């Protein structure tokens, strides 16, 4: 009992994404296949299910004319094609499959799939611009120290930030990254170390950026002020 | 149908018991609802099929109850696995969901503030961070002051889970202009309001 989905794409705006999603452990005719979407902190939204023994599919009004549900059932695959993509369909697209009710409510979705990841946008990749958050008297309050790294303008997602190649692991935040107006992410790490060891220890923040394989360390000096 | 759920923000200490709730306005009585457990990084996880029938491998103290219109899911002692967001369905309709928080003493952010550095000034672009560490609850209003006049549309914020060690949150708060904009005034600062306190650290450019 599994479903497995097809690996996470990037598209341009205005273009078509097919997601697939094949099914084991189960007859895949005797029940339908659902397909939900979720944006990046927003909810579950679904989309529409599909018969696999006819093939008469039923969508939600929000899509229909852009999404075309198909399936093989020699491979016991489902197909969901979105097209006409817009910015705020960045979303991650599961397939979910209703369990046999007693009452014949068939949208119990007791299995799922792992999702598939499809960001839209019109930018190109990009390595992150890493600058230090240096430590100083503005960020020195009472023998604790606060310093950080930058990461600003990368695409596509995700980064990986550490410190001191992960020596140091106690209060560090790295913050999500938020998607800026140019269309690039950027997000920032932080940790806090003591004052006293400011002038003795080295920080070094780690990013990797590995859809530019791109791999930045920087080395956050102190600043005098 | 349209469900709706509250509280969206759930605060309750391990070990109590969490009441949730979802409300199927726009439809009959159709008790054909069910109840979901989604954790970062995962697909949704059936808990309750129906009114009150517990899906299988869900533990006891997960239940569901309903009457017409409102639906209850209680979780009779919260475990750690537990604090998680829950959605409720009702045929293709998902309410806006429900967050389990685990709740802890209120504390105050470590207020900080970073000038952009003058590598990144170099590249016409500034940047300036304003950062909370370890404060609870989530609540938090964050206002950036340049010259004592407060800006708009110019800044992003975003927040940290919950720490697994003391349960607190994070904000970073960063403030984006252009070199040009930087170097035409000196003060800055952001002003962290939080429960009748607000905190504003600034800085001068120069110096």
């Amino acid at each position: 009992v599994q479903l497995v989905q097809s690996g996470a794409e990037v598209k341009q705006p205005g273009a078509s994404v097919k997601v697939s999603c094949k099914a084991s452990g189960y007859t895949f005719s005797d029940h339908f296949m659902h397909w939900v979407r979720q944006a990046p902190g927003q909810g579950l939204e679904w989309m529409g299910w599909i018969n696999p023994k006819s093939g008469g599919p039923n969508y939600a009004q929000k899509f229909q004319g852009r999404v075309t549900m198909t399936r093989d059932r020699s491979i016991s695959t489902a197909y969901m094609e979105l097209r006409g993509l817009r910015s705020d369909d960045t979303a991650i697209y599961y397939c979910a499959r209703p369990m046999h009710d007693y009452d014949d409510h068939d949208w119990y979705f007791d299995l799922w799939g792992r999702g598939t990841l499809v960001t839209v946008s019109s930018a190109s990749t990009k390595g992150p611009s890493v600058f230090p958050l240096a430590p100083s008297s503005k960020s020195t309050s009472g023998g604790t120290a606060a310093l950080g790294c930058l990461v600003k303008d990368y695409f596509p997602e995700p980064v990986t930030v550490s410190w001191n190649s992960g020596a140091l692991t106690s209060g560090v935040h790295t913050f999500p990254a938020v998607l800026q107006s140019s269309g690039l992410y950027s997000l920032s790490s932080v940790v806090t170390v003591p004052s006293s060891s400011l002038g003795t220890q080295t920080y070094i923040c780690n990013v990797n950026h590995k859809p530019s394989n791109t791999k930045v360390d920087k080395r956050v000096e102190p600043k005098s002020c | 149908s349209v469900l709706t759920q509250s509280p969206g923000t759930l605060s309750l200490s391990p070990g109590e018991r969490a009441t949730l709730s979802c409300r199927a306005s726009q439809t009959v009585g159709s008790s054909y609802l069910a109840w979901y457990q989604q954790k970062p990084g995962q697909a949704p996880r059936l808990l309750i099929y129906g009114a009150s029938s517990r899906a299988t491998g869900i533990p006891d103290r997960f239940s569901g109850s309903g009457s017409g219109t409102d639906f209850t899911l209680t979780i009779s002692r919260l475990e750690p696995e537990d604090f998680a967001v829950y959605y409720c369905q009702q045929y293709e309709a998902f309410g806006q969901g429900t967050k389990v928080e685990i709740k802890r003493t209120v504390a105050a952010p470590s207020v900080f503030i970073f000038p952009p550095s003058d590598e990144q000034l170099k590249s016409g672009t500034a940047s300036v961070v304003c950062l909370l560490n370890n404060f609870y609850p989530r609540e938090a209003k964050v206002q950036w002051k340049v010259d004592n006049a407060l800006q708009s549309g110019n800044s992003q914020e975003s927040v940290t889970e919950q720490d697994s060690k003391d349960s607190t949150y994070s904000l970073s708060s960063t403030l984006t202009l252009s070199k040009a904009d930087y170097e035409k005034h000196k003060v800055y600062a952001c002003e962290v309001t939080q429960g009748t306190t607000s905190v504003t650290k600034s800085f001068n450019r120069g110096e």
